[PDB]
């Protein structure tokens, strides 16, 4: 029933009450979130239904109503902003300089920000307002804090 | 039954709180999408 652009909370109608499981990005008529948020289950946008279109467990990404539309990436130098939408709190931009996930296949940006597990899927933005990845898949480091990869898909 | 609700615009804020460090970590990604330190 809605295809406007912006950031969205992903909610559930569970046993008794509602609960925010994650966050998503609606852009160009496609809803982008992380797989561990929806597990490939269809979503409701008012009176209209959003059916999964593409998904990958290893990438931990899922797109609804169309292919993955987000293609921007971190430049490896400038600061980014985590558009965190925590449960019960208004959307807030958290600026930070990403670290690096040095992997077998290359470097990936990573933000050392620790937020509730209902922020999963929150977009990470560059200086031009482009989504360079989603927040929610990462590691817990040697001390106990959380570091999220900047998880981006392919277009 | 899951559903979405709009939370705001996708915009860079000209006055955002800056926090968090920039750790460089050697990790590995397995077939199940899990990161692990090396």
């Amino acid at each position: 029933g809605e295809t406007t652009d912006g950031v969205y909370r992903v909610m559930t109608r569970r046993l008794l009450g509602s609960t925010q499981v994650g966050v998503g990005v609606m852009q160009e008529g496609v809803f982008h979130t992380m797989w561990h948020v929806t597990k490939g289950a269809a979503l409701r946008s008012g009176e209209g239904r959003l059916d999964p279109y593409w998904g990958d467990v290893k990438q931990d990404l899922v797109s609804y109503c169309g292919p993955w539309k987000l293609d921007a990436a971190w430049d490896g130098l400038s600061e980014v902003q985590l558009l965190a939408v925590p449960p019960g709190e208004r959307a807030k931009n958290i600026q930070t300089l990403p670290g690096i996930f040095k992997t077998k296949d290359g470097d990936i940006g990573a933000v050392a920000l620790d937020y509730p597990a209902g922020t999963s899927g929150s977009p990470i933005l560059d200086k031009c307002g482009r989504v360079i990845g989603l927040y929610g898949n990462g590691v817990v480091i040697k001390n106990g804090s959380y570091v999220s990869a900047i998880t981006q898909g392919k277009r | 039954d899951m559903y979405i609700e709009r939370a705001g615009d996708i915009t860079w804020e000209k006055d955002a709180e800056v926090t968090g460090n920039s750790p460089r970590l050697d990790v590995a990604l397995d077939e199940s999408g899990d990161f692990s330190l090396v």
